[PDB]
């Protein structure tokens, strides 16, 4: 199932959604190689992120609709940039 | 620890 969990449309704010996007990482259980994923690390109190809906702790799996799940910090960063006055984040929870 | 600054990037969107 791609489509099962609603987006966070935040609102612009200036500039900034009213969180903190973290390019957490867990190493795989087999190989050296590792299994980077995009979770938003703060929402300010009250931001339009929060408002939106937005948590920390959870697992941005897409963004805009895009899949992010294997770009960089930067990647995924930009594309929420791109979204332009509003961005729907897909947020799934973060168990590992 | 997965929650460290290491390769753990972070940036304000």
């Amino acid at each position: 199932g791609g489509s099962m969990r609603p987006p966070i449309i935040i609102h612009r704010a200036g500039k900034k959604y009213g969180f903190t996007l973290r390019a957490i990482r867990v190493y795989m259980g087999d190989s050296d190689v590792y299994t980077v994923h995009h979770m938003v690390w703060h929402v300010e109190d009250g931001g339009p992120a929060s408002e939106a809906g937005l948590r920390q702790g959870d697992l941005i799996t897409h963004v805009n609709g895009e899949p992010v799940h294997g770009l960089v910090h930067t990647e995924v960063v930009e594309l929420i940039l791109k979204s332009g006055n509003k961005v729907a984040i897909s947020t799934t929870p973060l168990e590992n | 620890p997965f929650d460290e600054d290491q390769h753990t990037q972070i940036t304000k969107v």
